[PDB]
């Protein structure tokens, strides 16, 4: 259909994919180093989601420089996708105000 | 890293009575603790995790509650074949730890 | 009226309601979870309010998984909300402008 | 000017006259609860400063209903001036493209 | 090329500008305040990030006047430039729209 | 869980004069702890909500402070119906809980 919408349905997918890989390196990033709370994967997934949705409680967050790279790809890909949907939003209703007219 | 002191070191019951084995960590791991049994012999088995979720195939008579930095275990009614030792870890923090164990005596 | 003022409206009335059904849910999602202080209802819906506007201080947040999955409703319905009325007011403003010229 | 960009300056202008009342009011909100910590100005306006951007380390946060109140006001104002930014920056866009066209 | 795509651009080489002289003079502003954690680069600039993408975890926040100064330019930009971003994916899907049909 | 402290378990007074029930929290709770009266063969009563909010029907004389883990409960000017166990009760964590209780005597 309209590009668009095919960018923001795009981009949510790809969230997803993020949050996923993002949870899974972040343990990874983080085990091994003391005093670290960003270990195990359910906790992960959740720290992952309030990151994207850059809400940041946090009651996690990372303390090595891998954990916090991951941390920064997904605030970024979450911040992109947010924002591709206002926009494709924003579109929308361009195009019908338009015509509204 | 955390500690994690279990004390007393044995515990004496008399046959069906009430137990309960006590766990203190050095700092607040909220409910990350978990609880194994190791008989004389055995591999540990796990018995509670998440400081009170029950595990499938452990008798109903074990029980366990806490949260912070106190964390007990519970035998309601302890028989013979619960003679062993038993032990906490943690998973709030890295690295892991075990604390230094309670033997139950009847 | 224009789609795009009706879309922000409902959407701010939906937010609302997400906002009064989080509060509640949260509650219930977090009592009998030992150490949660997400338990009462006029804080709740202060977590709400904080969580949807992402401002996410935290003081209070979900440790079920539940509460976090109520937790993540309530923050797209927020970041929905507001993002439907800076296109909005991007239709309204491209629309103007158009005139001026 | 362009209606965007008044209505820009305009939600600039009245943001800092809520980051400034919002500090006054929060502390006004704040002393008289026992445990507070949002009650000397100077870092009441630092602390209306972080929820208008939505960072809300959190270092500091309302504990009364009131002072909560005043925190949604504060996060409201500043989203939405974000936002309006945001619109006008698209305004400004979408022309000088259909222009470079 | 088109505009918007060029403040784009120019934002996010402005953004990293900012997050490394936001790092640089944050510990430059904590250092001599007793209690300041925001006092070594690397954990500085982490700290840049995530208040840029209004994340706020927090682990590390500014407690003199020239560091929280710092913080609200560091926001602020990224604020900003996530926001120009948005835009410019708006002026580029309306225009692609007007095509489609 | 949160333990609530309360001691002395015993407190005489002199009619007329002031007492001060003392409440201690094991880890700070802001301000949410509730006061209640109960007593000898009565049902608990709410006296003061949030540490030191005031309820209707309770004499004026009643009045509450504190807030993080120390907590008063205050009579001023001590009178007979006020002989009976006070409790303090926390709800900003789950679950909530009792502290064992103090006896007024005059
Ligand atoms: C997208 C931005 C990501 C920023 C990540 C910062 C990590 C800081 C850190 O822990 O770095 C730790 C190391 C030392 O262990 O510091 C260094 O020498 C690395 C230079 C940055
Ligand atoms: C929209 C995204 C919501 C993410 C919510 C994550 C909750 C994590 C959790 O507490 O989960 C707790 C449980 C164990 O009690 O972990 C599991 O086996 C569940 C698998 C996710
Ligand atoms: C825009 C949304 C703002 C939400 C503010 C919530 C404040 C909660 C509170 O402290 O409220 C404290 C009082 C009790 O002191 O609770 C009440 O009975 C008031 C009902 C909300
Ligand atoms: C863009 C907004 C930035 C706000 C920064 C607030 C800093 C507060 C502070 O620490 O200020 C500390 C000093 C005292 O050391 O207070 C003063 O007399 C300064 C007046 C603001
Ligand atoms: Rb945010
Ligand atoms: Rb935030
Ligand atoms: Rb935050
Ligand atoms: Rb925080
Ligand atoms: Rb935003």
């Amino acid at each position: 259909s309209a590009l668009h919408w095919r960018a923001a349905g795009a981009a949510t997918v790809l969230l997803v994919i993020v949050l996923l890989a993002g949870s899974y390196l972040a343990v990874l990033a983080e085990r091994g180093a003391p005093g670290a709370q960003l270990i195990t994967y359910p906790r992960a997934l959740w720290w992952a989601c309030e990151t994207a949705t850059t809400v940041g409680y946090x009651d996690l967050y990372p303390v090595t420089l891998w954990g916090r790279l991951v941390a920064v790809v997904v605030m970024v890909a979450g911040i992109t996708s947010f924002g591709l949907v206002t926009a494709a939003l924003a579109t929308w209703f361009v195009g019908r105000e338009q015509e509204r007219r | 890293d955390i500690l994690l002191t279990q004390s007393p070191a044995i515990l004496s019951v008399s046959p069906g009575e009430r137990v309960s084995f006590s766990c203190r960590a050095s700092q607040s791991i909220g409910t990350d603790i978990h609880w194994y049994q190791q008989r004389t012999n055995g591999s540990p088995r796990l018995l509670i995790k998440y400081a009170s979720e029950s595990i499938s195939g452990i008798p109903s008579r074990f029980s366990g509650s806490g949260s912070g930095t106190d964390f007990t275990l519970s035998i309601n009614s302890v028989e013979s074949e619960d003679i062993a030792n038993y032990y906490c870890q943690q998973s709030n923090r890295w690295p892991f730890t075990f604390g230094s164990g309670t033997k139950l005596e009847i």
